[PDB]
């Protein structure tokens, strides 16, 4: 099981083998096993570009499953430290942002949500193109939605929340908040967004809202002046606390800050 | 958005990905016989039946059935134990607790082997390229009636006789070559026209709803209903079958 | 015992030689895919060819 990496000089085709053992010594291959590389591969039947693909996927028969994947170098993180000195351009940013979105929408849209997204799962090929990695197979919290700091229930929404830490990060160049718990993170958010109202917050969940003290919402130009009026909107509605109010993905690909001026 | 149904799109494309061959017992089957799959799918059929298997299980099992009769000859001996494994895939693929190697080999009459089963079960996942999450009719009906306006009472109707419709397409020979869309849909069509028991009384009218579906699975009116048409001739073939 | 559904749909199998076989057409794919990434599976460490291997 130690990950394996190889281009094909050919055509520049660049691979990583991951390998995956499963018990199975009853009922044959397990459920899981069978149900998520199955998901896998009805993904690229569509072939999206903002995602990596999956090649082949090879059993041994004491089961070894070996997946095949696209592989491409560079993460976000590394090409975020990699930006010019005063940051990335804002049409780079939005065209970073579109296919971000494009491709959060593919996985969305085909009941996958990754519930763990960051800088270090975007991975950017050399030629600016951004694929979506990690999911479907089976810390930090700086970007994980409130409804998962409370371990209340998940849906797709929660990969809204962390566009939005990784849109504003891609400004600042540091992420938005850092915590060091799931109750104190919680706190950072709302010292931003203010401590959400009374029949806004889940029912069954981990911590009361007495937990929090009052607070009011402080101007998103407070945390990312960089950024233009609209921008600073569609960040809102990426941050905003219910995940039933959120934006979604595809929505946020129609918003006048993403539309493409010529 | 619901006026684009980007989903439908999707559907309609995944659905191009587990097709099996119109062909395969002239190109690739020399021992299988077309009379030969009738006789497994409808033991595969009374199987998932009498273990009270969830809808999709057997017309799923009958799809990878297909698609691995399309890839390898497969000798006539060895047909139970491809269907049987087929049903334990499927299993495994839609029910919470799927069958069992113990029960599908036991419902052979014991002719094949648990061991056997699992390892058919790795040379079957694997001439699929692990593709086994296909589009079944099931999805495309769901969300057909998602778009009718009918009672809640009378969907539950029309999908119980779809779903019936849709279990006798997958045992005749002339529907390999339908896509699920194209299954779902006449399954559909033929559902609401009610198996003649009174008239039909609803809310979109046939008219309508053949149009409707047409559009939307990208074919001409003609040929939607003559699917319908088939379905409902296999129907009265089924019946006259069953009392000998 | 058995309900009606359990039956021999086509006569005996051989299990001696479905099993020889099993492993026949499964080792063509197990080596098929070697040959496809230049990879052995089995023993999961790569080989020679078009794809130049490396490691973490």
């Amino acid at each position: 099981g130690t990950v394996y990496k190889a281009r094909d000089p050919h055509s520049g085709h660049f691979v990583a083998l991951k390998s995956v053992r499963v018990p199975n010594g009853e009922e044959g291959l397990p459920i899981s096993t069978v149900r998520e590389v199955a998901l896998l591969r009805r993904l690229e039947a569509f072939e999206h570009p903002n995602v990596v693909r999956l090649m082949d996927v090879c059993a041994t028969s004491e089961i070894k499953v070996t997946l095949v994947f696209e592989h491409v170098d560079q993460d976000l993180r590394t090409y975020l430290d990699k930006a010019p000195p005063p940051g990335l351009p804002a049409e780079t940013i939005k065209d970073l942002m579109r296919q971000f979105l494009r491709g959060l929408d593919f996985l969305h849209a085909n009941c996958i949500v990754h519930r763990d997204l960051k800088p270090e799962n975007i991975l950017v090929t050399s030629g600016g193109t951004v694929k979506l990695a990690d999911f479907g197979l089976a810390v930090t919290l700086w970007y994980r939605a409130p409804e998962v700091l409370l371990q209340s229930t998940y849906a797709t929404p929660v990969d809204m929340w962390s566009v939005g830490c990784i849109f504003a990060e891609m400004f600042r160049r540091k992420p938005l908040f850092c915590g060091n718990s799931e109750a104190d993170q919680l706190g950072k958010i709302f010292d931003l967004i203010g401590l959400p109202p009374e029949d806004d917050w889940p029912r069954d969940v981990s911590l009361p809202r007495g937990a929090f003290p009052p607070r009011g919402p402080r101007p998103v130009q407070s945390v990312v002046p960089e950024m233009e009026e609209s921008g600073a909107q569609l960040l809102l509605e990426m941050l905003t606390f219910n995940p039933h109010k959120r934006i979604s993905a595809f929505r946020a690909l129609q918003h006048s800050y993403l539309h493409k001026d010529e | 958005n619901l006026l684009n149904d980007r989903v439908l799109r999707a559907m309609l494309k995944a659905e191009e990905t587990c097709a099996p061959s119109v062909s395969y017992f002239k190109c690739v089957q020399k021992e299988v016989l077309p009379s030969m799959r009738k006789i497994v799918a409808t033991w595969m059929l009374e199987v998932c039946e009498e273990q009270k298997c969830e809808e999709e299980v057997f017309p799923l099992a009958m799809n990878y059935l297909d698609r691995f009769l399309s890839l390898e000859p497969v000798k006539k001996s060895r047909l139970q134990l491809l269907g049987a494994t087929c049903m334990f895939v499927a299993s495994k693929m839609k029910e919470t607790i799927p069958l069992t190697a113990e029960k599908l080999c036991i419902y052979t009459d014991n002719s094949i082997r648990p061991e056997e089963l699992l390892q058919m079960e790795l040379l079957l996942v694997n001439k699929l390229k692990w593709n086994l999450a296909a589009m079944t009719p099931h999805d495309f009906i769901e969300h057909f009636l998602s778009k009718m306006p009918e009672a809640e009472e009378n969907k539950q109707i029309i999908r119980k006789h779809a779903q019936t419709f849709v279990a006798l397409c997958a045992t005749d020979v002339k529907f390999i070559s339908n896509p699920p869309s194209m299954v779902a849909a006449g399954s559909v069509v033929a559902a609401v026209q009610g198996l003649n028991l009174r008239s039909p009384n609803n809310f979109l009218s046939y008219y309508r709803l053949t149009r409707f579906l047409s559009r939307v699975i990208k074919c001409d009116p003609d040929c939607l209903r003559a699917c319908q048409e088939q379905i409902e001739a296999l129907l009265e073939s089924s019946l006259r079958q069953a009392q000998q | 015992f058995k309900p009606s559904a359990c039956r021999n749909l086509f006569g005996p199998v051989d299990h001696e030689e479905l099993t020889r076989d099993l492993e026949k057409h499964c080792r063509d794919m197990e080596e098929a895919s070697q040959r496809k990434w230049n990879f052995d599976f089995q023993n999961h460490k790569p080989l020679e060819g078009k794809y130049e291997w490396q490691e973490v």
